[PDB]
């Protein structure tokens, strides 16, 4: 039962790892090798693909941890905790940054002419990487490896006084993770849809469809995981305490993690693969 | 480094030149390029007058937007040799005179002036160098068309036309005829505006059209398409 | 083209002064700029150099730290700020322009000169004779030697020739050992084997009297020669 | 009028008609001889050693 | 009678074709059949010159075989150093619609022109240290398709007004105007001896001209569409034409007729630029299909293909020493091949 579930989780992790590796590697190969990064959107796509690949890189360590004990040491445990958490924060910050870029491009075209430059995109990308690293140092250092019943596990292991810090991780993962980005993410796309409706062109319908697709995918990918994280936080503060409810949140956290990091595969497709530019670039590559 | 002193200074001069080129290229990319076309005395000079050799370039800024307008009415050469230089313009401002239906061309009476305007529109709209470039259609001489349509019917230019002699129906028919010439209706969109000499909102119509074109271009760039 | 230089004056030892070179008649932003010092009875010595756009700045060891060179492109002026002056700096200072691209002519134009009076591995260039009697209408060869080979891998040998007529600022004669400067009469010519170089004047007029300096540009610590004087 | 243009064209053709022409074989042989004479000097036809090429 | 004049012109044309057919005893293919084939010629891109932000419409080589100038629609005319990818100069232009550029043999001047119908001469070597307009040549009523320098004071320009011109730069006046083309002249090539030049136009005709007199000695026909590029054989007794009918043709002046055609079934796009190697054995033509094919002059065989340009190759140029050939393309890049 437990072994079967572990095997299923490892299989899902490995499949998602391979698929997102292929997709993101294709994105980077098209952008930084085959073609140039002409526009700010190319810079954002490359940065988002790199963030997704960095998030993906943590998967096989998780697969082995499910399979066996954490054997490769504490220093990697630190760097992989960083990998995971900077991957998450960078991915969501870059999603929000793309949303703001699209809002500027559509709603204020004349202003987007003077503000949207490659240098500004690089500056904002460096800022996003820096703030992700800054948010991740506390969790980068608080992770440690402990051997329980002869099984070494790299996990968040603190003292009783530091248990409060674990609550702060989830809340930061909710405010800096979900609340702050999605507030800008949803507002920008809601106003994009308003302008697209009040327009006369052939490209309005497909743009509306793709904006709705992005919004629905992002909500479905992040709101469930963050809600379950909030529920686990509430359980930790003993507002709703119990063993059965704890087991339900364990299973729910597993499923929501699965759903949340299928984003590392879906986001490449939605943001790049569909659309005229990347299809044309792939056609040019195939011609070669 | 394996470079002499003057070799290093030359490389530094090259990098400074590259920086200047990058700044000038960014400035050019911020700017909007419009190609202005017309058949005969279609009112192209009048619309140039409202907004403000071989190519007469006119620059003007409207609502924090810098406008380049290129006029090629004086080339009088084979258009196919130099029409690919203008590939990449934001929009093509086509000027067509409405009063030309009654008048015949100066060269021979066989060809009506509006038919030559249609042929030019068909060649420009459907050219392979302008497959994705929108067209702003300016239909001028509204007062002249009002005066003429009472005396002379639109049937002279359009024998198939069976409609009222009123301004609205004839203008709508002419606009529809010009819009049917767009074979690639999906790639481009044609904006038609009825202007006269006393009209003062033509610059606003052009600005709105270019705003729509920029929105569509950056939608394509952003991947939304 | 003119390079009027202001500053100078009597200075007490250990004091500080500012030297201003005003440029009029050419694109100041494009040209790299130098400062060259000539002692009251001795030859030329390089001081500092600023490139186009102030990208790179190089000083000599003698004036390193004490001196700073800055340019102001909008006002078309070049500044040399001197601090901790000593009796080693009492001399006339020259403001020289240099442009660097393929085929360019560095050290093309020299300023008149302003006089600064202080109250009380580098390549070596040797011009052995330092004084030669001459007759008008004859031919004269002036020899210079270099401690290291001035031939780079690119095939360009960096040797420069300057003429300092009595009471006049140096004027470029030959750049890169073979190329006559703009406006210099065709009688002058240069040749060398990469370590030792010669300058040959086919005919001498009364305008050719002066002192000739051999300069190197291979490494940026530019060292001028002692000089050879031609007197009739 | 156009008549004068016709006369000018006729005169130009008459000037063009009287020029002497050698057989095409002689011109072909001359081009062949030129190509063979300067065959060695062509670097694109025969690549030079990499040392002699400044484009390295 | 006008009909009589037309009949006389037709009779003269029949005399011309009969004489040319008389001179065609044996074609080039039979004579050069026994020549050892050149073989495949693979040429790597030695240098890529980046810095242009728009389609490169023109490119010329200096006499020194190291400095080249490039014209683009970004409004700039950049002089490159080929050996070290350095920009010696970057010249702003009053009109960004340029289609041709020239490098003076002395190297002191660079000429640029385009849809403004003005040939602008730029003085590279000045006391002030900056490139300046020296003379603005006006008088044409159509776009300048090509201009080449005879010397510091004389320049030959071909325009879309169906007339070529030879200018005296110091006074800015037309020394002699060349007329006789029904279509727009698209390219010109001076003879190495510089007493004759060939002009190719949209009438599918190439015409020899004498610079001193102003008359057209020979008119060459055979193409089925506009001739875009023309180039003299190194001898000066022959020239090659590149047309929109996807064929290149080699003419000789003395025999007054075409020798053979450079065509392939796979090639459908028109030739945009044409050039010759130093020995004349190789004919390099820039095609509209993002490729530049190198041909063999004496045998119709295609030796090799220079690929590497994303967009249409718009200009070609072989150095005087013949060591390197430059391909400028609409993709805003220049490449040096050897
Ligand atoms: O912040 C405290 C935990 O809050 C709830 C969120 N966790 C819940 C448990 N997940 C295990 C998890 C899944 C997938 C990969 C993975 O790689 C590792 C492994 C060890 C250290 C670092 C990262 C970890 C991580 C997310």
């Amino acid at each position: 039962i437990q072994t079967n579930g572990k095997l299923l989780l490892a299989v899902f992790y490995c499949l998602l790892f391979v698929f997102s590796l292929l997709g993101n590697s294709l994105v980077i190969l098209v952008l930084v090798v085959c073609k140039k990064l002409r526009s700010i959107t190319d810079v954002y796509l490359l940065n988002l693909a790199l963030s997704d690949l960095l998030f993906v890189f943590s998967f096989p360590f998780q697969t082995y941890y499910l399979l066996d004990q954490w054997v490769f040491g504490t220093v990697m445990c630190k760097v992989v905790s960083g990998f995971y958490y900077i991957g998450f924060y960078s991915s969501m910050f870059f999603i929000t940054l793309m949303s703001v870029d699209r809002y500027l491009a559509v709603v204020h075209a004349v202003y987007a002419l003077k503000v949207r430059t490659i240098r500004m995109g690089t500056t904002l990308c460096l800022a996003v990487w820096l703030t992700a690293i800054m948010a991740t140092i506390p969790l980068l250092v608080f992770y440690q490896v402990a051997s329980e019943d002869g099984v070494l596990q790299c996990y968040s292991f603190y003292n009783q006084q530091t248990l409060k810090w674990k609550i702060f991780t989830n809340f930061k993962m909710n405010i800096l993770g979900l609340l702050i980005p999605f507030t800008i993410f949803m507002f920008c796309y809601i106003k994009i849809l308003h302008q697209l409706k009040r327009c006369q062109n052939h490209n309005k319908t497909k743009a509306i469809r793709l904006v709705l697709i992005v919004v629905i995918a992002s909500l479905l990918f992040w709101v469930p995981f963050n809600v379950v994280l909030f529920l686990t936080s509430l359980h930790s503060m003993h507002i709703l305490d119990g063993c059965s409810i704890s087991q339900q949140l364990t299973y729910a956290t597993h499923v929501t993690e699965i759903i949340s990091f299928t984003h590392c595969c879906v986001n490449p497709v939605i943001y790049a693969f569909v659309g005229e530019k990347f299809k044309k670039h792939l056609s040019e590559i195939f011609q070669k | 480094c394996t470079l002499s002193a003057e070799d290093k200074a030359a490389v530094e001069r090259s990098k400074m030149i590259d920086r200047n080129l990058r700044e000038d290229g960014e400035k050019a990319a911020r700017e909007v390029k419009l190609l202005l076309l017309g058949a005969g005395e279609s009112g192209k000079n009048t619309i140039v007058k409202q907004m403000k050799t071989g190519i007469v370039e006119t620059h003007f800024t409207f609502k924090d937007l810098h406008f380049k307008m290129f006029d090629v009415g004086a080339q009088r050469s084979e258009r196919k040799k130099w029409i690919h230089c203008f590939e990449g313009v934001t929009a093509i401002i086509f000027c067509v005179a409405l009063s030309d239906y009654d008048l015949v061309l100066a060269e021979d009476e066989e060809m009506n002036r509006m038919h030559e305007s249609m042929k030019l529109f068909d060649s420009i709209c459907n050219n392979k160098w302008f497959t994705d470039t929108s067209i702003i259609l300016f239909l001028n001489k509204k007062d002249l068309f009002e005066e003429k349509i009472k005396k002379s019917p639109l049937t002279i230019c359009y024998p198939e036309y069976a409609g009222s002699n009123t301004y609205e129906e004839a203008a709508a028919y002419i606009q529809c005829q010009f819009e049917d010439l767009n074979k690639r209706k999906d790639t481009k969109e044609i904006y038609t505006h009825f202007t006269c000499s006393t009209d003062t909102k033509n610059v606003q119509f052009v600005f709105d059209a270019v705003t729509d074109v920029i929105i569509k271009n950056n939608l394509k760039d952003c991947g939304l398409f | 083209v003119q390079l009027v230089e202001s500053g100078g004056g009597l200075v007490q030892p250990g004091g500080s002064r500012k030297l201003s070179c005003s440029a009029s008649g050419f694109a100041f932003s494009s040209f790299g700029m130098h400062w060259v010092r000539q002692a009251p009875e001795k030859g030329l010595e390089w001081v500092a150099y600023i490139s186009s756009g102030s990208g790179t700045i190089y000083y000599a060891d003698t004036v390193k730290g004490r001196f700073t060179i800055s340019r102001d492109d909008p006002k078309n002026t070049l500044f040399l700020q001197m601090t901790s002056l000593r009796s080693e700096d009492t001399a006339m200072y020259y403001c020289v322009r240099s442009i660097y691209y393929y085929g360019s002519s560095p050290f093309d134009f020299w300023g008149q000169g302003t006089t600064l009076t202080v109250s009380s591995s580098d390549i070596v260039m040797t011009q052995a004779t330092s004084s030669v009697p001459v007759t008008p209408g004859e031919s004269v060869s002036i020899s210079c030697r270099s401690s290291k080979s001035l031939l780079h891998s690119n095939g360009n040998t960096y040797l420069y020739w300057f003429l300092q007529r009595p009471g006049q600022s140096p004027q470029l004669l030959i750049y890169r050992m073979s190329n006559l400067a703009s406006g210099v009469p065709d009688r002058f010519s240069g040749s060398g084997s990469g370590t030792a170089f010669t300058l040959t004047i086919s005919r001498l007029e009364a305008e050719d009297v002066g002192v000739y300096y051999c300069m190197q540009h291979l490494e940026y610590p530019l060292t001028f020669g002692a000089g050879t004087k031609l007197e009739l | 009028a156009s008549i004068a243009q016709a006369r000018k064209l006729v005169e130009q053709l008459k000037m063009e008609a009287n020029i002497d022409r050698i057989k095409v074989s002689k011109a072909a042989a001359d081009l062949m001889a030129y190509c063979e004479a300067h065959a060695k000097e062509d670097p694109l036809l025969t690549p030079v050693p990499a040392s002699e090429n400044p484009f390295r | 009678e006008l009909d009589q004049l037309r009949q006389e012109a037709e009779q003269l044309k029949n005399q011309i074709r009969d004489a040319r057919k008389a001179c065609a005893d044996a074609t080039l293919s039979q004579i050069t059949n026994n020549i050892d084939p050149v073989g495949r010629i693979q040429m790597r891109t030695r240098r890529t010159l980046r810095g242009h932000l728009a389609k490169i419409y023109a490119m010329h080589w200096g006499t020194d075989s190291r400095l080249l100038v490039s014209a683009s629609q970004d409004g700039k005319l950049i002089i490159w150093d080929s050996y070290t990818t350095n920009k010696v100069h970057a010249i702003p232009l009053r009109s960004s619609w340029v289609m041709t550029c020239a490098y003076a043999p002395s190297g002191n001047y660079v000429a640029c022109g385009g849809l403004d119908n003005i040939c602008s001469i730029y003085n590279l070597k000045t006391r002030e240290g900056n490139v300046r307009v020296s003379r603005e040549l006006a008088g044409h009523t159509g776009y300048l398709s090509c201009c080449r320098f005879l010397d510091d004071n004389q320049i030959v320009t071909s325009s879309g007004d169906t007339t070529c011109a030879l200018w005296d730069i110091e006074t800015g006046q037309q020394t002699t105007t060349f007329t006789g083309h029904t279509g727009d002249v698209m390219s010109l090539s001076l003879a190495p001896d510089t007493r004759l030049f060939v002009s190719g136009a949209c009438d599918a005709s190439a015409k020899l001209w004498d610079v001193r007199e102003g008359m057209c000695r020979q008119t060459f026909t055979g193409h089925e569409s506009d001739i875009n590029a023309i180039c003299f054989f190194p001898n000066g007794n022959a020239f090659a034409t590149g047309s929109d009918d996807a064929t290149c043709r080699l003419f000789d002046l003395r025999a007054d007729q075409e020798l053979m055609t450079y065509s392939h079934d796979n090639i459908i796009c028109g030739i945009t630029s044409v050039s010759f190697s130093k020995s004349g054995r190789l004919l390099l033509a820039g095609y509209d299909d993002f490729n530049c094919n190198v041909w063999d002059a004496l045998k119709a065989d295609r030796a090799g293909v220079l690929a590497g340009h994303d967009n249409r190759v718009s200009c070609l140029g072989v150095t005087d020493d013949g060591m390197a050939v430059a391909t400028g393309s609409w993709d805003s890049f220049l490449k040096i091949w050897n």
